[PDB]
RNA sequence: UGGAGAGUUUGAUCCUGGCUCAGGGUGAACGCUGGCGGCGUGCCUAAGACAUGCAAGUCGUGCGGGCCGCGGGGUUUUACUCCGUGGUCAGCGGCGGACGGGUGAGUAACGCGUGGGUGACCUACCCGGAAGAGGGGGACAACCCGGGGAAACUCGGGCUAAUCCCCCAUGUGGACCCGCCCCUUGGGGUGUGUCCAAAGGGCUUUGCCCGCUUCCGGAUGGGCCCGCGUCCCAUCAGCUAGUUGGUGGGGUAAUGGCCCACCAAGGCGACGACGGGUAGCCGGUCUGAGAGGAUGGCCGGCCACAGGGGCACUGAGACACGGGCCCCACUCCUACGGGAGGCAGCAGUUAGGAAUCUUCCGCAAUGGGCGCAAGCCUGACGGAGCGACGCCGCUU
RNA sequence: UAGCGCCGGCCAACUCCGUGCCAGCAGCCGCGGUAAUACGGAGGGCGCGAGCGUUACCCGGAUUCACUGGGCGUAAAGGG
């Protein structure tokens, strides 16, 4: 837009789940765009359509304006907001410490939330202004005042601004806008430096050439050029920056000293997880850029063998290989949750592995479920953990110590932050695989779904979990059985083992499939001829009685196999 | 135009012009199999390698060759009884069907872009 | 399989021309090491081009 | 989208009336000039056949038809003519054949 | 004028033979590494798909407008009809849309080889040649208008040009039937009667300049019909009803059952069919003393298809890979009435599968097409892009 | 910017500690069960060379398809 250096910002609108951050920048901006009786409907900026089963946007990519400003700045500010809740912003954080400040309406129901904690404790790491703007025309009922003056008190932040733009229409940031050059600060467009420009969002090459947008925060580009970034960077000549217009790629010269650019052409689907991190760009010797990016854990005969779908966004499991005796199927896939349904198998939970140390000195080898069954006196299964490292809002801890203790918990050292408000700094050890399951859901739940967590595990030498098996008239049943720790042998007993009944019952025997976990068992889990010789003989009835009942101890006795596992693994 | 197991006409993703019908979807009491309808059927006839195999299927109503009514009083017969195949709760499998224009078809409403799909001539 | 280095199970994708074993009939296919999700043995520092390994530097 | 050689066909298919009906014509004239060698009225045949000459080099007048062909038309025809002049002819014009 | 071996049996030895190695090499390949330069060269596995850009025209020195300009005016104004037209979009009319780019599937056969046959032919534009070159009438696009349509388009009526068609002259002559001479299966010459000819425009105004025309000369191209050559299976041993010939006819650049009716009864087959498997094929390349064998992609030759299948049309010349018509699968688009399309062209994406390529740069010459010339196009080609992928030289 | 393979014998070029009927490589015979020149480790030599093994195929070699150039009584087979 010939805006040389100057100008330009960095502002962006998050907050929690469902607020409608695809509202403020929705249309009748007065730019002039989106319509002809295809306007961009609900929800608009690209998207993907697929999304309108409930109109869960994803990331929020693209999207500038140009002039709307009585005769000033013109256009100078991204525009990029990724939505969602908790479920991208860790992997989408990457957008998190990259544009100062952002805007964001607290919904006039259920108002401010965890998601505003969390998302303000990455507004300073990078350094942003505060945007306090309370949405919503304030619907049939609710207050405007209360709700406003509410986030004022919790929050920290006074009368800083804001106006009920009011949600559905009314006034539709007819405040921010001219607000916004006034309520922002500057990034600095530098004419010329050696060229600072971290990776954003990856973008496919649609056909040819990937969209690895960047941002020349002290700096200048051009097109068809060469580029060079810690890893080197085995590149060469690509097409201008365009810019994320709003439909098919846009014309003119590449983006400039901080504008928002996508950089395409260079690489062709040549995909080999060179997600970057960095400016990317070369042209001098500028040093590397703030590693202001990265995500964190996973917190949670063929199909594919390569869901390289898009790594980039991948949350943390090649598939791996998984030692499972019954069908395998999915593996390392409960950690993303909540998100699933591709296009063209069975969540197991969890699959943890452990580490066994067999006496005599046999290292690991190679622990899992069905390696080596036990042949000498276990040395205590062993493993590591996990320590307790989330903070968390007022005094939550009650519903954490207690279910905390899920695996003798051990309080590795509670803290109190200061000058915070109720949040806290527990501490506590535990296991991999048994955070993976009645966990997640709870630690939610427990603290309202408030503030997240991240450890590296810890713990070895000693550690329960002996190894339940189970019991089915025959032997070894289909494959289950693992390391039932903490009276959790009978935990799940009365759960698994009562395995509804193999869907299939297959003749009438009427076996009784137990479970053997090592016992001593626990778990406790025929024609009608006889009634045929009407009206008398409790004799004659006996007779026929006892002929079939023969058959009884010479059927389960002959009658191999009747193992009818393969049902539904439940 | 009603149908519980029969013949009827398929004209759509099986390998061959045919399909055993099982019956009618929703009311229980109803046996009359009415048009603008899904329903439950199987081919019977033959495939060409093809997708759909052999099994069991849920899916619609096309045409009649038992007397329909419009309220406008619009009337249309013919003597051959081809019916829509449908995957899931609504989607339409093949992205091909040859059959007309005709009325009743897109009025139950629950799946308009059939309507495109099947315009043209015989 | 070829080598010294135990891997891979009821699965485990990769790649084979074969070779002799002229010691048990029929079977003639020795799988390279590290093609694929199949390993290969380190230590054996000369001879590493089959049973491929990188040279590793002096250490 | 646009290639523009449409031109050809559409200017063709004027031309596919053209030569064609008149081919056609030239059957029907020669069959009539047959028909007329059925029945002695030899001078109307050779009338005809000279109207057949005339078709035969319109087709002639551009990129209709003739090769040997157009002759085949020609001699077959007035051959006809002669073998049914065989049949009690006592033949009329040399308008219709060389003397 | 070019032809190396050894080894392994059994207590030992020698034969018959089997094993595998020493030779080289090919569109390759994991493995390690990996400096450059030069050259060569890269879909042989679903003949699946395939998105966006791009592969064939330019003619106003053919013809008439719409369309913007140039300036004068024909014109006082209000203006616009116009003088050059400068251009310009479309259209009409011209010649190219068959040659180039592809890959080689299916076919074993006269398709190709190789040679003849062409006494059963044809050539657009080639030079050489005899030339020849009048009157007359008539339609179409757009234009006007109505008519349907989200658009595109679709529909009637009315006008209008001309190298467009028709109109009868006009014949240096050409075509056939019958008759001839001279060679004798539709050879070459004479015989009467019919039949038959066809714009001008460009320029410097009478000459030029391009064309227009029948006929001839050969040039050139193609065509068919045969000689011979042309892959493995005889646990495929008899099969063939346009199947085999005759009449006569039919249509065809040209014969022939190519087709029909009819007359006849066959007709081929162990020299190897009727089958089956398997395959563009020859230039060739590779092996190798030779004999010889194997293979046949990049380079050349035709056929072959050029979504599957088929049929014709124009037309100098086809069964038409960036055409028509229709079925058969498929595609995406619709405003839901309808559409519109075919990357085995380019470049390039997915699926494939071990495996394979820059959404280059360019009109420069070389090549074609136009055009009287300027002029103008072409992922032909060009060089460059990248894979020690091969190959030559190259330092470490 | 120097590296890969190679070393019982064929068909080139040595030992060494490890190992100790395992783990083994292997054109071909196979070579090794507590002193292994083939197995690990070094070191050396050898080889070619920025390319070395690498299978696959191709024919050669090989007279192991034979017209040139063969054999077929007991070795494979003469038809009853
Ligand atoms: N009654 C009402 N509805 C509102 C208001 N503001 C937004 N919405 C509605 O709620 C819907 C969701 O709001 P919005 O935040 O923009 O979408 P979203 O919550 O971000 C969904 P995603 O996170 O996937 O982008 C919107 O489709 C909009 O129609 C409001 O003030 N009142």
């Amino acid at each position: 837009v010939r805006m040389d250096l100057s100008r330009i910002r960095n502002f962006s609108i998050i907050a929690h789940v469902d607020h409608g951050k695809s509202t403020l920048a929705d249309r009748i901006l007065e730019l002039t765009h989106a319509v002809s009786d295809r306007e961009m409907r609900e929800q608009f900026l690209d998207s993907l359509e697929l999304e309108r089963e409930r109109g869960i946007t994803i990331k929020a990519s693209a999207v500038r304006v140009t002039y709307r400003a009585k005769d000033g700045e013109e256009y100078v500010f991204h525009l990029i907001d990724t939505p969602g809740h908790v479920d991208f912003t860790y992997e989408v954080s990457r957008a998190l410490a990259a544009v100062e400040g952002v805007l964001l309406v607290v919904d006039a129901s259920q108002g401010v939330e965890a998601e505003t904690l969390a998302k303000f404790y990455m507004a300073l790491e990078h350094g942003h202004v505060i945007i306090p703007v309370i949405n919503k025309i304030d619907l049939p009922n609710a207050r405007p005042l209360e709700v406003a003056l509410e986030v004022e008190e919790v929050l920290g932040l006074p009368a800083d601004e804001a106006i009920f733009a009011s949600g559905k229409t009314g006034e539709g940031v007819e405040e921010i806008l001219e607000a916004i050059v006034q309520r922002i600060p500057p990034p600095k467009g530098d004419p010329e430096a050696p060229l600072k420009a971290l990776i954003f969002d990856s973008v496919y090459d649609a056909y040819q050439g990937v969209i690895p947008y960047l941002r020349l925060f002290e700096g200048r580009v051009r097109p068809g050029d060469r580029i060079r970034i810690y890893s080197t960077g085995k590149e060469f000549t690509v097409d201008k920056v365009g810019v994320f217009t709003p439909q098919g790629l846009v014309a003119t010269e590449a983006l400039e000293a901080g504008e928002v650019g996508w950089l395409v052409a260079a690489i062709r689907d040549i995909h080999d997880v060179q997600v970057g991190d960095t400016i990317t760009l070369a042209d001098r010797p500028t040093p590397s850029p703030y590693p202001g990016f990265r995500p964190a854990k996973p917190v949670v005969g063929k199909l594919r063998d390569a869901l390289e779908k898009l790594k980039l966004n991948d949350a943390a499991l090649t598939f791996e290989p998984e030692s499972s005796t019954a069908l395998g199927f999915g593996f390392r896939c409960g950690f993303l949750g909540l998100l699933h349904a591709e296009i063209v198998l069975i969540a197991t939970a969890p699959s943890v592995v452990y580490k066994v140390r067999l006496k005599s000195g046999e290292e690991v080898e190679v622990h899992n479920p069905a390696d080596l069954p036990d042949p000498t006196r276990i040395e205590e299964i062993l493993e590591p953990y996990v320590k307790l490292t989330i903070f968390t809002p007022e005094e939550y801890v009650g519903s954490l110590m207690q279910l905390l203790q899920e695996k003798r918990g051990r309080l590795v050292n509670m803290n109190y932050l200061p000058g915070a408000q109720k949040r806290v700094e527990l501490v506590y050890e535990a296991p991999f695989a048994e955070i993976l399951y009645d966990f997640h859901d709870r630690l939610k739940s427990v603290s309202r779904g408030y503030a997240s967590m991240d450890y590296e595990q810890a713990g070895y030498r000693p550690g329960d979990l002996v190894k339940v098996n189970v019991l089915v008239h025959g032997e070894v049943v289909d494959a289950l059985t693992f390391i039932a720790h903490r009276e959790k042998a009978y935990t799940m007993a009365r759960a698994i083992v009562d395995k509804l009944a193999e869907v299939i019952p297959r003749q009438l025997f009427e076996v009784p499939i137990q479970a053997a976990i090592g016992g001593k068992i626990i778990a406790r889990a025929r024609k009608d001829v006889l009634a045929k010789c009407y009206g008398g003989d409790v004799t004659r009835k006996k007779k026929l009685l006892e002929k079939q009942k023969e058959g009884k101890k010479r059927l389960k006795a002959i009658g191999k196999v009747e193992v009818p596992q393969e049902a539904f693994l439940a | 135009m009603i149908q519980p197991q029969t013949y009827l006409e398929v004209a759509d993703n099986t390998g061959a012009r045919k399909i055993m019908c099982i019956r009618v979807l929703k009311g229980s009491n109803a046996k009359y199999a009415t048009v603008g309808d899904v329903i439950v059927a199987s081919v019977k006839e033959a495939i060409p390698r093809g997708a759909v195999k052999e099994g069991d299927v849920v899916k619609a109503v096309v045409v009649r060759t038992k007397k329909e009514v419009k309220r406008p009083d619009g009337s249309a017969i013919r003597f051959d009884d081809n019916a829509a195949v449908i995957i899931n709760n609504q989607l339409e499998p093949r992205g091909t069907r040859v059959f007309g224009p005709v009325a009743r078809e897109l009025r139950e409403k629950g799946f308009m872009k059939i309507v495109s799909l099947a315009p043209e001539v015989l | 399989i070829p080598g010294e280095g135990h891997n891979l199970q009821e699965h485990s994708v990769v790649l084979i021309r074969g070779g002799r074993v002229k010691d048990l009939p029929g079977v003639r296919y020795h799988i390279v090491r590290g093609v694929y999700d199949a390993a290969g043995v380190k230590d054996r520092k000369k001879s590493r081009s089959k049973y491929g390994t990188k040279k590793p530097k002096e250490a | 989208r646009n290639l523009s050689a449409l031109k050809r066909h559409r200017q063709s298919l004027k031309r596919r009336l053209r030569n064609k009906a008149k081919k056609s014509a030239i059957k029907t004239l020669s069959k009539k000039a047959i028909q007329l060698a059925q029945e002695g009225k030899a001078e109307e045949a050779l009338k005809i056949m000279r109207k057949a000459e005339s078709l035969i080099d319109k087709a002639a007048k551009g990129s209709t038809l003739h090769k040997n062909a157009a002759a085949r038309r020609k001699s077959r025809l007035m051959r006809k003519v002669r073998q049914l002049l065989e049949a009690a002819g006592a033949p009329l014009i040399g308008g219709g054949l060389s003397a």
